[PDB]
RNA sequence: AAGGAGGUAAAAAUGGUAAAAAA
RNA sequence: CCGCCGUUAGUUGCCAGCGGUUCGGCCGGGCACUCUAACGGGACUGCCCGCGAAAGCGGGAGGAAGGAGGGGACGACGUCUGGUCAGCAUGGCCCUUACGGCCUGGGCGACACACGUGCUACAAUGCCCACUACAAAGCGAUGCCACCCGGCAACGGGGAGCUAAUCGCAAAAAGGUGGGCCCAGUUCGGAUUGGGGUCUGCAACCCGACCCCAUGAAGCCGGAAUCGCUAGUAAUCGCGGAUCAGCCAUGC
């Protein structure tokens, strides 16, 4: 598996419905900020690194 | 009657966009509406700690694009001319509408 | 806390006779986040007081007060393999606070009609001396009083 | 043993962005991707001479190919040529625009991506540990900072127990903001696993 | 679930329309045990897929409007 | 001419605008006795101009908006203050004794990450 | 007060009365208090008979209630025991119709609960 | 009330768990 | 980040100043005032009174702000051979026309208990119906949908504006004004269930959700013991978001 995942999103079958997301920088479906196209971790990973523009290390 | 709406990411040269603008529409025109601030656009992202198991203990992260606005009376030649191309906002883009 | 000696922090200056206690049992009444309402039933059995008899409402509020006043209270010693169940004589802050709340639960235990009713009714009784609060009173007192062997084993 | 990145912790005023372009959000997630593809093909195929800023200057297709070097000149071309096919690779896999840039820093010690890089490269290569680490940690105070402290953990010398080392000398204050503390975290990586290389560098305040 | 209309598996249909031209030998076996037992399957055997094996059930009518595969356990072991 | 009180609390803006008169007092557009009926604390923010007795010679544009009702009433305890506290700075001197100067610190904290009202904690098991 | 199956409400709104009745949600309540006249607010025990009997026609009339109701329900549930409905299968076993949980919380359509032995764990320390 | 020292009374429901070893 | 003040600024705001008003800050205009967001100022035991060998201490004053002003992000040297190769990498090990890929469905939702943590309740500060006002925040272009109409509703037809502080989600709820219920398993409570629609999606049986009628159980405040909270905190009450076609969201 893992392997043939994101070929199934990287293909997109019949219906609308057997979409999911993909950590594209990580490769994850689940919990993954459909703005970034990144899971939590690969977001965060990028956040730190100072890799991730307009974002903050929010502190309100 | 002329809108120019800032769409920036840093308050930095968005501001510094703001200041030497309205200057330079002032001098080669005459009035021009005062650098106003549109409420700074934010989004919210409210992550976790490890990628294992954990749920509680988190970090959140913030959007930050600012949005300003810029606006004259008249279209004068020299105006348009200089303040339409003399640019450089290497981080920031914006919004032409009129009236 | 152990660093400090805390507070009480004065409450509200009644917001509309002009006394922190009227508010203090307000305070007491009140439904969790509810002061508006609870106010207004108080203020409602009040004004009927003073439609039923001639006693000023703060009078006979102080009446309540002195009524239910637990100048001894029971606690405990300090002995090891045991606890002294060991009376004393309390402060009038505590004693206010004891008694008022004391009043609030005894006008609540009443099963009546109406808030304002039971908290009316209640204090009509209580302030008497005939109430649940002054039972429990003159209860502590006996608690105080039987427990006169603990007079000197005050923590 | 945590110590969240002084790098993400420097955002404020003490680090501005690898990348500095407008982003509106319907393209902002594919102007990552873009760009994130492209700073990675530079990484590796661009290794050669060691480089830490991998700035991008955009807007309307406009593309700042920007990246800040430890040596330019091989890696620009015997003939201004390494430029040339790299910085059109990127044009065919970004068909936009591009303009090359290789900012050179003067001092490879300051600066801690790349003393990460070169600490790790020791030990890739078989090198003792503690020795050419703590001395390297002294090289990069022979250049003179006001803190240096390159932390090492993984498997050293293999026998299993993968522990982390302790190199380090001079003040560091990662808890203060206005000190500007450049860190570098190289990937080491040896026949029996993977190590860490992780190289803070304390530059000073009033800046 | 369905609200104008109805769902079942159009290869039914079609079927339905080649057993009935006939009223052939039994045995319908859907590997789809979803499909509605709509109306017109009248009452023939119906060995619905389980994901084990081809449970048959004889259909009758207190049943018509609702899924086929809706009346095989599957699940086993109950309380 | 006129008399201003910037008036606030926990995000409740009270612009206060003074002339004088006799009890003319409009709250938003809205008399007193309806924008603000049922509180008890209503009165209560009529402390100010109570205790100075200049209550009465005074017809109040009270555009009084945002954050809770209760809240405006407290805002409008502060925009009354400040009005006054301006045009005969005497008052000013003997009501900051009365406390009539502090606007406010009393504001609902950020609901933290991990426990549930800002502060509750989530329940404790271990057995 | 005998209109429904023995069912009298006695002093109280017409419209609680209706209410107690089988059959009869306050929906329905203000339904009959529409359609047969009769107001809602007046007591049900001072009413007047008339507008009672017609009240009582239209009732019984346009709709019917628990005699056929529920055992209509379990001719249904017949037909729930005819091959054993997935739905019937479970209201057999005594478990609730809808394949919702009953790992768990099952306190309603079942009794409370039937101890066992836990039958223990694995390491939890 | 300082310490230190010199003799008298206080104070553990229960605990089995190993091991070549890694520097 | 949040309270006081300051400079600039003007499609949110404003008659604060006047003019008119299908009497709507709608039609002129201002920027003081709301505000929005950048650069600041402002508080230090700095001062007054007393005490303490000093730290520090009580009282009091100017103050929007007292002696750490409220919150955040910050979390060392290091312990735990703690966890995660099922996000990710990476040593070793095993398989390799199968322990790999696709598909279909079934399943991870099971039921005799036990437990964690939650929600709504068991009620006259209450529950039902009607009426009138104040939210901060985020979200929104095959999304947000105003709006008229269809239908008891779900939701659908037609159909304005908007890459938005300018159009919309939006209906806040608690409040409060006016009537019912009148201590009853109660018009309390919605669990169980049957009877019908709609919307989602290829498709809703196991397995979605919403809505209409009816059934209206348990449950009348909970022992051994145990949670959280020191101030805009407890409780109470509402709302936006992320992932999402939908939604099991009482989760965060």
């Amino acid at each position: 598996a893992r392997k043939a995942l994101i070929e199934k999103a990287k293909r997109t079958p019949k219906f609308k419905v057997r979409a999911y997301t993909r950590c594209v920088r990580c490769g994850r479906a689940r919990s993954v900020y459909r703005f970034f196209g990144l899971c939590r971790i690969c977001l965060r990973e990028l956040a730190h690194k100072g890799q991730l523009p307009g974002v903050r290390k929010a502190s309100w | 009657k002329i809108r120019i709406k800032l769409r920036g990411f840093d308050h930095k040269t968005l501001d510094a966009s703001a200041q030497k603008i309205v200057e330079a529409a002032r001098r080669s025109g005459a009035q021009v509406s005062g650098p106003i601030p549109l409420p700074t656009r934010v989004r919210r992202f409210t992550v976790i700690r490890g990628p294992f198991k954990h749920k509680d203990s988190r970090e959140h992260f913030e959007l930050r694009t600012h949005n300003r606005l810029v606006d004259i009376i008249n279209p004068n030649r020299k105006t348009i001319e200089q303040l339409m191309t003399l640019d450089l906002p290497t981080g920031v883009e914006i919004e032409i509408k009129t009236v | 806390a152990r660093r400090r000696r805390a507070e009480v922090r004065q409450l509200q200056p009644d917001l509309v006779y002009g006394d922190v206690l009227v508010t203090a049992f307000i305070n007491k009444i009140m439904r969790d986040g509810k002061k508006n309402l609870a106010a207004r039933i108080f203020y409602d059995a009040c004004k009927i007081i003073q439609e039923k008899t001639g006693q000023e409402p703060l009078k006979v509020f102080k009446q309540a007060v002195e009524n239910v006043k637990p100048r001894m209270e029971v606690r405990s010693r300090r002995v090891g393999g045991a606890n002294y169940q060991v009376p004393m004589e309390v402060s009038p802050r505590r004693q206010q606070s004891l008694a008022l709340r004391w009043l609030v639960q005894a006008a609540n235990q009443r099963p009546e009609r109406r808030a304002a009713v039971r908290i009316a009714h209640e204090l009509m009784d209580a302030a008497e001396g005939k109430g649940g609060a002054v039972k429990k009173k003159e209860d502590v007192e006996r608690m105080a009083e039987a427990n006169r062997a603990y007079a000197h084993y005050r923590w | 043993g945590n110590k969240i990145h002084p790098i993400g912790f420097r955002l404020g005023i003490t680090r501005d962005w690898e990348s500095r372009w407008y982003a509106g959000k319907k393209q902002y997630r594919h102007l990552l991707l873009e760009d994130q593809r492209i700073r990675g093909l530079l990484e590796k195929e661009l290794y050669s001479a060691g480089l830490a800023r991998v700035d991008i200057e955009r807007a309307a297709d406009n593309v700042a190919v920007t990246v800040h070097v430890a040596k330019p000149g091989v890696v620009i071309g015997r003939g201004g040529e390494r430029i040339r096919v790299l910085r059109e690779e990127l044009a065919k896999l970004t068909g936009k625009n591009v303009a090359l840039n290789v900012q050179e820093v003067q001092n490879p010690n300051l600066s801690a991506p790349l003393v990460a890089q070169r600490v790790a490269e020791q030990i890739e290569r078989r090198f003792a540990v503690r020795r050419a680490i703590k001395q390297a940690v002294q090289r990069v105070m022979e250049s003179g900072a006001k803190g240096a402290k390159v932390i090492v953990s993984g498997r050293i010398g293999g026998a299993e127990q993968a522990r982390t080392e302790w190199a380090a000398q001079g003040r560091v204050p990662l808890h203060t903001l206005r000190a500007n503390i450049d860190y570098g975290f190289a990937l080491a990586r040896t026949t029996y696993g993977v190590l860490g290389v992780k190289a803070y560098i304390f530059l000073g305040e009033v800046i | 679930s369905l609200k104008k209309g109805v769902f079942v598996d159009d290869h039914l249909l079609e079927k339905v329309l080649e057993l009935n031209a006939k009223g052939e030998k039994r045995l319908i076996k859907t590997w789809s045990r979803r499909s509605t037992i709509v109306p017109e399957m009248v009452g023939h055997t119906i060995a619905v897929y389980n994901g084990k094996q081809h449970v048959p059930v004889y259909i009758t009518e207190n049943m018509v409007g609702h899924k086929l595969g809706e009346f095989a356990p599957t699940r086993t072991y109950r309380g | 001419e006129q008399y201003y009180g910037t008036g606030r609390r926990k995000e409740a803006v009270a612009r206060v605008f003074l002339r004088p008169g006799n009890g003319k007092v409009t709250v938003n557009g809205q008399d007193f006795n309806e924008y603000f009926q049922g509180l008890v604390r209503a009165v209560a923010a009529l402390e100010p101009l109570r205790a100075v007795d200049a209550l009465g010679h005074f017809d109040a544009y009270i555009t009084v908006r945002g954050g809770g009702k209760s809240g405006q009433i407290d805002a409008i305890k502060l925009g009354i203050a400040r009005a006054l506290v301006q045009y005969n700075p005497d008052y000013r001197a003997k009501l900051k004794p009365l406390g009539f100067l502090t606007r406010d610190a009393r504001v609902v904290e950020r609901k933290k990450y991990g426990k549930h009202k800002a502060r509750r904690a989530p329940q404790y098991s271990k057995r | 007060a005998r209109i429904a199956g023995v069912e009298i409400p006695r002093n109280k709104r017409v419209d609680v009365a209706l209410t107690y009745i089988y059959g009869i949600g306050k929906a329905r309540a203000k339904e009959a208090l529409e359609k047969t006249g009769i107001n809602p607010a007046t007591r049900v025990k001072d009413l007047t008979e008339a507008e009672v009997v017609r009240l009582r026609e239209y009732v019984e009339n346009t709709w019917k209630l628990e005699g056929e109701l529920r055992a209509e329900v379990a001719a249904n549930i017949k037909r729930l025991m005819d091959i054993g409905c997935y739905r019937g299968l479970r209201h057999r076993r005594g478990l609730p119709v809808r394949g919702q949980r009953t790992r768990t919380n099952a306190r309603t359509r079942k009794g409370p609960r039937k101890t066992v032995a836990g039958k223990k764990k694995a390491p939890r320390k």
